[PDB]
């Protein structure tokens, strides 16, 4: 969980 | 000259600077969405009397399976007065209290009628076919809730089920956290009221209507400050009234520099940031004011309608939720699939979308309608797409890939 | 002796027999949750004037790259009065109207200052370095919204964004479907009011408080009929008032002769089913009554608190949504993982649970709290677990396996 | 859809 968008 | 603030730094700053409101006493009927500021104890036992679970007869376990005389019947709402003697049983229902002298209940399916009452109705003798266990098919006193037992803990976010629990234990008055009062105003010389016909060089104010509607959906009381002209005098008077009447003030809408003057020099407020590295929401400004040991917060949102509503759900909404006593005011973020390919921007991007679940597909699909080329669907946007910043490897995102989506509306 | 009705047969029957209410005219501020019964057309163009997109200068494209005199600046809210002549240019902002004679706007980054004003800031002369395109960086008249264009279609379920859209186009009065008024009553001799202290053989009524709170969460107006004694006379009087004041009547408990009798013989109503093969919610009863060309619907919910709230979200909630004009009143169902192992029952099982999303886990977890009498969490249940009936192959489900969960509350 | 949940592999 973080406000900045992540990807995998 | 406000420094470029990262998205993480800005979000944490808002939550850190946002205070928690005081407490008040309300009726249990208005407890919806409220947060308990007290522990709740039951003052009675549930059930207050031993009650049957099945339809049948209240028996003495020591008597065992045999022929028994029926001395009467127990009915719900009436305390039994007869005493069950050895060799006797009492007719009972699913809600009826257990009579004195009985220690077990045998359901009707395990019994057979022996004799008729010589005339009329009622049964006098019945045969019990099964050896009853002590305490069988009986809800004992305080089986569900004991007196002195804590039924609700402090910090509980109450819903419909929690309201009914208060009614059950007989607690009609509870102490909860106050709700934040939010004032919303618009700035701009080109703005007219929605009820007015258009004039040369003017447009209708949409931000004020939208912002209020968003806050009202979450159940918070609101105050309309109307449209304020772009001048230091009118801004000062508007902000002064907002502080006096509300806990939270929201403004909307080059042109950026003139507003903060009243906040800094005249209002003596502390501006934390004036620029945020995000798209959209660049000119977002957040400031705090401490008066009489009470902290008021002020949000200055962009003039653009899309930029206004996005920053509102990202910054204002979690702040308001923290104020009402919610332990984790951070929004809910889920995983979903992209419906279309998108090019990545150097800034972190947020865009309104619609979440739809399909046939046996574990992940929902997100359809971009926020972009303006407004796509007319029968449904309103219930999610906010969270696109990642451009990287060395990723310059473009592909259809089907999993992305973060923030839930902003009732599914 | 009512035949066992399957969940599908019962669910579809309720939706098919439930009518759609009439229409009324309301203010746009109260449009939240309403469904449009009319098409909405714009009566003005947006923007009503040609506006710049970038900060820079409004220029004549025919002049090309050269030396230009700055004749002034256009400000928002003010229609420009100056005319751009060949060899001249005008200072412009992002929101300012384009002056007459200009056909293009060049941003400041593509310009160089020739002359500063000897005093009091301001700009005198500028060099254009780039060949401007005709109509570059300008929002033409009616670029966003055209006159006569449909901005909202009939049947649209309006949210915060839709309200702001109405304010923009200047439509302050709109036609929507009426909201259903729901009356709720409780039956049972053992029931007391929550405000009262307990008496021998008596308990507090919790169903009425919970049911009302549930309906209120969805934004529908309610009527409290109070507690009704279990006798034919009182039921008739209570139901008669409910029909006279409301479109929907909901009763709870006391099922296991008087209720179904008065509906059939005295009220001349049509009872569709009285038993449904489900767990819980077996004695659920649904009936309709037609008086003066108007159809009233009546819901008879089980006495058990858990059974009452479960049947409410499954049957009552979708029924209410159809009346207010919602095209798809069917609830949202998502995929989630089981937190604990469960044994399957011959009946389809439903019980409240909590949906939680973890770190980058595509599927949410569902935590079983349905087995009351009680897991004390700080969070209220936001989902209803939907377990399948027992089969020859499937008798037990294991932790981690994917199941369906119906969203019943705001996430 | 369907009220009964059911499952897949």
């Amino acid at each position: 969980f973080n406000i900045v968008g992540t990807t995998y | 000259p406000f420094p470029l603030t990262s998205m993480d730094k800005a979000f944490i700053t808002v939550l850190e600077m946002t205070p928690v409101l005081g407490t008040e006493i309300i009726n249990y009927r208005d407890g919806m969405g409220r947060v308990l500021a007290q522990d709740v104890y039951a003052k009675d036992n549930l059930p207050p009397f031993p009650a049957s679970v099945k339809d049948g007869y209240a028996v003495r376990a020591a008597d065992g399976p045999g022929d028994r005389f029926i001395i009467g019947e127990s009915q719900a709402g009436e305390q039994p007065t007869q005493t069950v003697m050895p060799g006797q049983v009492m007719r009972v229902t699913t809600g009826a209290p257990i009579p004195c002298g009985a220690d077990a209940v045998v359901q009707v399916e395990d019994t057979e009628l022996i004799r008729e009452s010589d005339d009329g109705t009622e049964e006098l003798e019945v045969r019990i076919l099964v050896q009853a266990r002590p305490g069988q098919d009986i809800r004992p006193i305080g089986h569900d809730i004991k007196r002195g037992e804590c039924v609700l803990a402090k910090g509980t976010h109450m819903g419909p089920s929690e309201i009914g629990l208060l009614a059950t234990v007989g607690v009609t008055e509870v102490e909860v956290n106050k709700f934040p009062v939010v004032a919303v105003m618009s700035t701009g010389n080109e703005l007219l009221n929605p009820e007015d016909d258009l004039l040369p060089g003017k447009i209708r104010d949409s931000n004020r209507s939208t912002l209020l509607a968003t806050i009202q959906e979450h159940g918070y009381p609101t105050i309309n400050l109307g449209i304020v002209g772009d001048n230091p005098d009118d801004l000062l008077n508007a902000l002064n009234e907002g502080i006096s009447r509300a806990d939270v003030i929201i403004t909307s809408g080059g042109e950026k520099d003139y507003l903060k003057q009243v906040l800094d020099i005249d209002l003596h407020a502390q501006i934390h940031f004036g620029r945020v590295f995000m798209k959209p929401g660049l000119p977002t400004t957040f400031a705090t004011l401490d008066i009489d040991g009470v902290r008021k917060i002020i949000f200055a949102l962009p003039g653009n309608p899309v930029s206004a509503v996005v920053t509102c759900n990202l910054f204002v909404v979690p702040a308001l939720r923290k104020m009402q006593g919610i332990l984790d005011p951070r929004p809910t973020i889920i995983k979903a699939r992209l419906s279309c390919d998108v090019k990545l921007d150097p800034r972190p991007e947020y865009h309104r979308c619609i979440l739809t679940w399909h046939h046996q597909e574990p992940l929902p699909w997100a359809q971009s309608t926020g972009n303006s080329s407004r796509l007319m669907s029968m449904r309103s946007a219930n999610g906010l797409l969270m696109l990642p910043p451009k990287t060395e490897q990723y310059v473009e995102l592909h259809k089907g890939e999993v992305v973060d989506v923030m839930v902003i509306g009732r599914l």
